[PDB]
């Protein structure tokens, strides 16, 4: 009676009666997602429906995840939750749970291939960065990201979508099975930055080998101090490739692509570094030129188990309260 | 250096 039912397709969404205009934009195994103006708060808001949280406990432990961490993370520059609630009113109905969110207008996967110039895509490039870099305060580290979970809006802003965990955007730390640190995301910022200047994929691997060797054909083969840090099995087969040299960064980004130039060049000649140990840091890449332009402190330098079915449908319970 | 306050969609 503060709730009202709308079908999207076979799903039944029972929201506050200040959510109207519902139109579904979204459905994969995480929930669907309508778009909704909010009569309240007077502006558009991206709803999400949860898929089945106590469905089991790997549902369960991500909706928690989910729900926590939107609550403390807190960021002009990351996806912030408006709101939360379940139409059901005890622990017993308790069923589903809704996450309401900002609507952005657009993700980055058309608007990075159109040729921005030089203000725009450092701007966009600062903004990640500051998101990147408060994500990683607060211990997350995404891994996974690309520009299909960078949503902007007609204003030149920018947000990270979601949280992390197409393998074109994934570092080399991630191809193979080695393990990461803060800088694997530079790498998914460097490509997307490269893509940006070129105006295509910069590593398009038809499949998980291929990543890696479209990587060398450009980036050259890594060290052999590199190649001790792998697996026996995925060392005997990359340490076996042929040697590629890799071209230097002014043949890769020649002054031909761009609209300063030289500064984008030594950025991404830094960002795109395969080994993760002589890649540049998150704070670096916001103290460089390219990006520094824009440094606002208050931006980029703000601050930061083992459960049962029923114990998560309490603790998740709890949270939506 | 002036913002950016536009973006084409
Ligand atoms: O193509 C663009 C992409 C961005 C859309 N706006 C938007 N805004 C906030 C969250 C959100 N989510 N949140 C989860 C989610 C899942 C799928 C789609 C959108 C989603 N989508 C508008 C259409």
């Amino acid at each position: 009676n503060n709730f009202y039912s709308v079908e999207i397709g076979d799903s039944t969404f029972t929201v506050l009666k200040r959510y109207q205009n519902l139109k579904p934009i979204g459905s994969g195994a995480q929930g669907i997602v309508c778009a909704a103006y909010d009569a309240i708060l007077e502006r558009n808001v991206a709803i999400k429906k949860l898929s089945r949280p106590f469905q089991n406990q790997t549902h369960a432990k991500r909706a928690y995840r989910e729900l926590v961490l939107m609550k403390c993370v807190n960021h002009k520059n990351i996806i912030g939750l408006l709101n939360v609630f379940t139409p059901q009113k005890s622990l017993e109905e308790f069923q589903d749970v809704y996450i309401v969110m900002e609507l952005m207008d657009a993700n980055l996967c058309q608007v990075i291939q159109m040729e921005l110039d030089h203000e725009r895509m450092s701007y966009l490039l600062y903004q990640m960065l500051c998101g990147i870099k408060h994500l990683h305060s607060a211990g997350i580290i995404h891994r996974d990201l690309k520009p299909s979970n960078i949503v902007v809006k007609s204003d030149c802003t920018l947000k990270i979508l979601d949280f992390g965990l197409t393998r074109y955007y994934r570092a080399p730390e991630v191809i193979l099975g080695m393990g990461y640190k803060e800088n694997v995301d530079i790498w998914s910022v460097g490509c997307i930055m490269g893509e940006m200047i070129k105006g295509g994929v910069l590593f398009p691997g038809t499949d998980h080998i291929d990543q890696w060797n479209k990587v060398i054909e450009q980036l050259g083969t890594p060290c052999p101090e590199f190649m001790k840090k792998l697996q026996p099995t995925v060392r005997t087969y990359v340490e076996n490739r042929p040697k590629y040299a890799g071209y230097s960064f002014e043949k890769l980004f020649p002054d031909v692509l761009f609209p300063k130039a030289s500064q984008a060049r030594d950025l991404l000649s830094k960002m795109l570094v395969i080994d993760a140990s002589k890649r540049i840091s998150v704070d670096e890449a916001l103290q460089h030129p390219y990006i520094n332009v824009w440094y606002d402190p208050s931006e980029a330098e703000a601050p930061p188990r083992e459960h049962t079915i029923e114990e998560w449908k309490e603790l998740i319970y709890k949270e939506v309260m | 250096p002036k913002r950016p306050t536009t973006l084409n969609l």
